[PDB]
């Protein structure tokens, strides 16, 4: 797997993106290559071994 | 909704002021009363006060004791509260010698209506008992009104003694060679059926296991005797329907490393006892077992 | 006596009082500044640092 | 702000007097389906629960999942509603039929309503009302449970009076403070399905267990470590009167039954026991410390 | 058989019950009774035919 | 002594890859059972591993497990492990190890690993000669099925030829739930099923004495008047042949035999129920988290 964590951590400038047909299904439909999901607020981002 | 608010940490009852203080502050009144610091305000434990017959006060009269009500068919009193001691004339595992020696405690008439009452049914005793706390602050007189627990650490008032729970020594055996760490106390009731009467078995057991399966299975050892015999009434007595070998229920937990022999003095007499220490209540409902 | 040839063995055990040898600086230990942890039990407050 | 609380709200709006009758009820046991934070008056109540065919077990087993809730305080249009700790004090209420005594353990059962009027109800409000569930002390409750299901056996043959007689006897509990009529199961003749359901489960081990068992105690007879297994044959002869030389003394077994059936009569052995399961035990909602004159409210520990 | 080899040998008999069977071999027990006075120290020895 | 204390610091000695540290941080907030209960307990001591044994039996994992503390992860910082203590009651989250629906509200239990289509069991923890075995959360019905099953599998072989006893344990082994299927690792027929199969098949027959005739025969005069799609697949399941009014009403006599059948049920029924622990209230839509309350 791509790690992720550090995309959560590192600032980024941001772009107003969007794209057709919501969030959501973008992902279920695996249009996109690499991606990750969670609904709730897991440490991981915290923590930094 | 501030960020701050959410950064703040969970309230200090401590820091903060007293209710009764806060609204003297308004008023900026002094009474008589000492509101500086409110007793019994950190107690864990919960309790319950429990009006008694002066007849049964001995025994409970020192810390730590057990108080389990038995329900009764007359219409006052409804429910007259039984010492685990006071149990003791009833239970055949007692040994004659220690059975003669508390019975003649209970010499007061209020104690003898008691043992009238569980001989005088047909239904078992353990339908009849309901286990409630223990023994602290003990109130002494015509009707003594015990401040039992419900559940948490016996102890005195202001933390400054820490109550051990009595337990008689007859009554107490350890099925694990080696104690554990922790170790929870289950009350327990068995039955050995035979013939003319059913006779009780009273056997509190201190034991490292928790889950319910493996704790009713170690119970099939030495109990197996009464098992033989509660089957043995069944093809002895049809129609007749013996019910229950034994209950299991638990009582509480302990440290196991404080637990250490000792001895009641009341009344002259003594009384070795097993004297159960940091004794955390937790009730725990009859459970029935062939 | 029987057809057997028995050969039992025998564990023991020497009290020693070894002395261990080392260099200098053979290792470096790191350590962090130690932290209090709190409990509470109604009874006590018992801390393990 | 330190305690949680439930909110809910009305769609109907209520009349000034029918506030006050949610005042009488602060410490009320208030059961909810299912844990969450606002809730419309429809979610809240077991009146949600009523059915029609089905019979008592359906309200009760849902009751097991739901989710105890005691009243707070009615503000206005809201209903505050905390849901107890483990092992924390609570001040209850006796709505239940039967006055408590200080320490009986408590469990939730579905209110029963009987023949002869007495209390009825007080919170209708657009055909849904505000029913509650009787909080019977347990050692009863046992015993109520025991009724419904041997009134039930009785179902299949009301045709005879001396029956009849004895369901009617089985109706009228009678124990301290209190006498009842729990209602009969049985209406239009046929037993509602909830109870017929049920009822098999009993005759299922009462039944199935006469056969499949007597294949398997032989073979552990062998050890005789107990000994009992020696006289637990002769346990399933299922006799009163001695035998008298009409030789059935060892019991009837099992004839060439086919292995893959003998697997199904053992794996649909224990489905059975799965739906009577519900009815066999009881949790202990509260404790009582010490009821409160007047047999209202009582101070309670709550469990489970 | 089995009883009268117990009185040649002096072992006690078992009479385990089986729930503690089942422990016996999860983990362990001191099945060997303690000796009133050690006057020198653990026994040790084995067995090889 | 102090009382065994809430919060457990978990170091392992062998040097950890990258790849295993970062399956532990997704490993948070799982139950990880422990023995010793100590505030610094060695990683040997973590998990259900070290007990394995080359019998592999799937019996005494359920009653080892039994014996465990249940705790759940928390705070993976470093090479450090916070295995906190769940206190009785309290809600507490959960994250799945074993791939179950988990509908809401449902009654949990632990319960030993079975094994999914891959049979890899891949993602798994290996590290030096050890590996890290948690034990499954499963749904309280699964739990029925997974263990009323075994408790036939040690009856079924008492009476049948070695090759019929292989042909009923390749079915049994399998149990679809859910939709998805699963299958129990190793079974084994052993002592730790003789000292639970007898308990069984004696309570099996102290009903059959309990019951009232009416009880009994209720089924064959149901089958007289009414029928049912539930009560032509009972005629399957018993015999064949082999209103005259009761023969004998009794009913303070009946509802005491009653009494003494609930003490069956209590008993009988409970040798296939494990204790409940977690209890669901909100399944997160990825089935990887959700809220619980109450324990074993």
């Amino acid at each position: 797997m791509e790690n992720w964590s550090a995309l959560e951590l590192l600032p980024k400038v941001g772009i107003p993106t969007d794209f057709l047909t919501h969030v959501k299904t973008s992902a279920g439909e695996e249009m996109f290559e690499a991606l990750r999901i969670y609904y709730g607020d897991d440490p991981e981002r915290y923590n930094i071994h | 909704m501030d960020a701050r608010a959410v950064a703040k940490r969970p309230r200090d009852p401590a820091d903060e002021d007293n209710e009764l203080v806060t609204a003297l502050k308004a008023k900026r009144e002094v009474n008589t009363i000492s509101v500086r610091y409110l007793y019994h305000a950190d107690h864990q434990a919960l309790t319950a006060r429990f009006f008694v017959p002066e007849g049964l006060v001995e025994f409970e009269a020192q810390p730590g004791a057990l108080l389990i009500r038995m329900e009764t068919g007359c219409d006052s009193p409804r429910h007259l509260y039984i010492s685990l001691y006071l149990l003791g004339i009833r239970a055949s595992n007692v040994s004659a010698s220690t059975r003669c020696l508390l019975e003649s405690v209970y010499t007061a008439s209020a104690a003898r209506a008691a043992l009238q009452w569980l001989d005088l049914g047909p239904h078992l005793l353990h339908r009849r008992l309901e286990t409630l706390g223990c023994v602290k602050t003990v109130s002494l007189g015509i009707t003594s009104l015990l401040t039992c627990v419900m559940r948490g650490y016996l102890y005195n008032t202001l933390k400054t003694e820490v109550f051990a729970l009595m337990i008689p020594k007859d009554m107490y055996l350890t099925w694990e060679e080696t104690r554990g760490r922790l170790q929870y106390v289950y009350l327990i009731i068995v039955y050995d059926y035979d013939g003319p009467e059913t006779r009780p078995g009273i056997y509190v057991l201190t034991s490292s296991i928790a889950h319910w399966q493996t704790l009713v299975d170690v119970a099939r050892g030495k109990f197996a005797r009464e098992r033989c015999s509660f089957v043995n009434r069944r093809i002895t007595r049809p129609r007749q329907i013996p019910l229950c070998t034994g209950v299991i229920q638990k009582l509480g937990w302990c440290l196991a490393d404080d637990i250490h022999t000792s001895f009641l003095v009341h009344k002259e007499l003594k009384l070795s006892v097993v004297r159960l220490d940091n004794f955390s209540v937790e009730l725990g409902d009859f459970r029935e077992f062939v | 006596h029987p057809g057997f040839a028995l050969t039992a063995v025998r564990t023991d055990t020497f009290e020693v009082d070894m002395l261990l040898y080392s260099g200098k600086s053979c290792t470096s230990v790191i350590i962090n500044n130690p932290i209090v942890t709190k409990e509470e039990r109604d009874i006590s407050t018992t801390y393990h640092v | 702000a330190m305690e949680a609380n439930i909110f809910c709200t009305f769609d109907h709006k209520l009349s000034i007097a029918d506030v006050g009758k949610l005042t009488k009820l602060v410490a009320a046991v208030v059961p909810i389906p299912q844990r969450l934070h606002l809730i419309k008056h429809y979610q809240l109540g077991l009146h949600q629960f009523v059915d029609h065919t089905r019979g008592y077990v359906r309200l009760r087993g849902l009751l097991r999942n739901m989710t105890l809730t005691l009243m707070r305080r009615v503000e206005g249009n809201q209903i505050l509603l905390h849901v107890p700790t483990h092992g924390l004090l609570y001040t209850v209420l006796n709505t239940g039929p039967v006055t408590w005594e200080k320490g009986d353990a408590l469990c939730v059962l579905p209110p029963l309503f009987h023949g002869p009027l007495a209390r009825e109800n007080l919170l209708t409000l657009g055909q849904w009302e505000l029913v509650l569930p009787w909080i019977v002390p347990m050692p009863l409750a046992l015993e109520i449970n025991q009724r419904l299901l041997i009134m039930g056996l009785f179902s299949l043959d009301r045709s005879y009076e001396e029956v009849k007689a004895a369901v009617q006897q089985l109706q009228t509990i009678t124990f301290r403070d209190a006498t009842f009529t729990i209602p009969d199961p049985v209406i239009d003749q046929h037993l509602l399905i909830d109870m017929k359901t049920a009822c098999l489960s009993m005759s299922m081990v009462a039944n199935l267990a006469s056969e499949l068992t007597m294949t398997y105690v032989r073979k552990l007879a062998l050890e005789d470590s107990s000994m009992l297994l020696v006289k637990c044959q002769e346990l399933l002869m299922r006799l009163d009167r001695e035998r008298s030389v009409g030789e059935p003394r060892t019991p009837a077994r099992p004839q060439h039954v086919s292995p893959d059936d003998e697997i199904a009569r053992l794996s649909a052995l224990f489905v059975m026991l799965r739906q009577l399961d519900d009815l066999i035990r009881e949790q202990v909602v509260f404790t009582v410390c010490d009821v409160s004159p007047d047999n209202k409210s009582a101070t309670c520990i709550f469990k489970g | 058989v089995d009883r009268w080899i117990r009185h040649a040998a002096g072992v006690e008999r078992p009479q385990l019950l089986d729930t503690e069977t089942i422990s016996m071999l999860t983990f362990g027990s001191m099945s060997e009774r303690n000796a009133a006075a050690t006057v020198h120290g653990q026994k040790a020895a084995c067995e090889l035919i």
